[PDB]
C-alpha cells in the first residue's frame, strides 16, 4: 500500500497516484492492484488523464516496449530493427553483436 | 556494495526508496546500473556522479528533483538510459545534457515541464526514444526537435499543445512512432507531417478535431492511424490514397 489514494487490504491498492502508473499483478488466484514509477518489462506505460495503466506489449519477440508495437530491446536471438523483431538482419544491413542490433 | 544500497554481480545497484538526501557513496565506479527511484534527491550539487564515469543506465525516477547544476552529469559518455519522470522540474535542463554524446534513451515525462529551451538537445546523436508526457506544454518544440536527426520515438501525450504548424517535424526523417493522445489538438496546417516518409504509427486519440487532417497525406508508410474521441464528422472521398499500407483506424466514439 505505497503511493495509493484508496488502498484495500482484499484488494490492494485500487486509485494510484496523480502522476502514478496502476498495475494489476497475478499471483495464484489472488489478483491486487500496485503502483509502480514505471511499468515493468514486458508492458509500456499508457497515460490517460483519469489513470495511467500498462498493458502488455503485443509485438512478439519484445522484452521492452516504448509503445504497443514498438520494442526497445527484443529477446536474445533477434536484433533490432525500427523497434521490430528479426533473428536477421534484413538487406541494407547486417547483425551487429555487441549492442545487439541490426546496423547499416 | 555500499549500504544501504543492493547490488548484484552484473555492476547492477539498486537504492530505490532509501531516502537519501543525495547521491549515495562507496561505491564502484565499475557500476553501470544505477536506481536511485523514489527517493528524497530535492537537488543535484555540481559534478556529484564524478565516481561513476562506467555508468550506462541511471535512474531517477520520482525523487523530487528540483534543480540540476549546469556540470551536475559532466563526463558521463557511457551513459544510455536516462530517466527523470515524476519530478519537480520545470524547464529542460538543457546545459546538463549537454555532453551526453552516447545518450539512447531519454525518459522525460511526468514532470512540470511547462517551455523548451531553443538551445536543449544539441549534440544528442545517439537519441532513440524520447519521452515528453505529463507536461504543461502549449507548443510543439520545433527548434529544439529539428537536432534530433536520428530518433525512432517521440510521445507527446497529455500535454496542453493546440496546433501544430507546418513542417513542425521536417527534420525527424527517421521517426517511427509518434503519439499525441489527450492534447488539445484542434488545427493541422497542411504540410504539418511533411517529412515523416518512415512513419508508421500515428495516434490522435481524444482531441478536438472538427476536419479530416489532409496533412497525412504525406506519410508513404503509415499503418496505424487512431483519431477516436474527436469531433471529426466527414471523411472526403480519396482521404487515404497517401496511405496504402494502413492495418486498423481508430474512428470509434466520433
Ligand atoms: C527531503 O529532504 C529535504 C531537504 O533536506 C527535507 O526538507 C525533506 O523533509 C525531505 N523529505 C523526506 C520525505 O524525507
Ligand atoms: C534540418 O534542420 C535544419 C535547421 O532548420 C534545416 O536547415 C535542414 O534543412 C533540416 N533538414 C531536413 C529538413 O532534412
Amino acid at each position: 500500500c505505497k503511493g495509493c489514494l484508496s488502498c484495500s487490504k482484499d484488494n490492494g491498492c485500487s486509485r494510484c497516484q496523480q502522476k502514478l502508473f496502476f498495475f494489476l499483478r497475478r499471483e495464484g488466484m489472488r489478483q491486487y492492484g500496485e503502483c509502480l514509477h514505471s511499468c515493468p518489462s514486458g508492458y509500456y506505460g499508457h497515460r490517460a488523464p483519469d489513470m495511467n495503466r500498462c498493458a502488455r506489449c503485443r509485438i512478439e519477440n519484445c522484452d521492452s516496449c516504448f509503445s504497443k508495437d514498438f520494442c526497445t530491446k527484443c529477446k536474445v536471438g533477434f536484433y533490432l530493427h525500427r523497434g521490430r523483431c528479426f533473428d536477421e538482419c534484413p538487406d541494407g544491413f547486417a547483425p551487429l553483436e555487441e549492442t545487439m542490433e541490426c546496423v547499416e | 556494495c555500499a549500504a544501504p544500497c543492493s547490488c548484484d554481480g552484473d555492476r547492477r545497484v539498486d537504492c530505490s526508496g532509501k531516502g537519501l538526501t543525495a547521491v549515495p557513496e562507496g561505491l564502484s565506479a565499475f557500476t553501470q546500473a544505477l536506481d536511485i527511484s523514489m527517493n528524497n534527491i530535492t537537488q543535484l550539487p555540481e559534478d556529484a556522479f564524478k565516481n561513476f564515469p562506467f555508468l550506462e543506465e541511471l535512474q531517477l525516477a520520482g525523487n523530487d528533483l528540483s534543480f540540476i547544476h549546469p556540470k551536475a552529469l559532466s563526463g558521463l559518455k557511457e551513459l544510455k538510459v536516462l530517466t527523470l519522470q515524476n519530478n519537480q522540474l520545470k524547464t529542460v535542463p538543457s546545459e546538463a545534457i549537454r555532453g551526453l554524446s552516447a545518450l539512447q534513451s531519454l525518459r522525460l515525462d511526468a514532470n512540470h515541464i511547462t517551455s523548451v529551451p531553443e538551445d536543449s538537445f544539441e549534440g544528442l546523436v545517439q537519441l532513440r526514444h524520447l519521452w515528453l508526457d505529463d507536461n504543461s506544454l502549449t507548443e510543439v518544440p520545433v527548434h529544439p526537435l529539428s537536432n534530433l536527426p536520428t530518433l525512432q520515438a517521440l510521445t507527446l501525450a497529455l500535454n496542453k499543445i493546440s496546433s501544430i504548424p507546418d513542417f513542425a517535424f521536417t527534420n525527424l526523417s527517421s521517426l517511427v512512432v509518434l503519439h499525441l493522445h489527450n492534447n488539445k489538438i484542434r488545427s493541422l496546417s497542411q504540410h504539418c507531417f511533411d517529412g515523416l516518409d518512415n512513419l508508421e504509427t500515428l495516434d490522435l486519440n481524444y482531441n478536438n478535431l472538427g476536419e479530416f487532417p489532409q496533412a497525412i497525406k504525406a506519410l508513404p508508410s503509415l499503418k496505424e492511424l487512431g483519431f477516436h474521441s474527436n469531433s471529426i464528422s466527414v471523411i472526403p472521398d480519396g482521404a487515404f490514397d497517401g496511405n496504402p499500407l494502413l492495418r486498423t483506424i481508430h474512428l470509434y466514439d466520433n
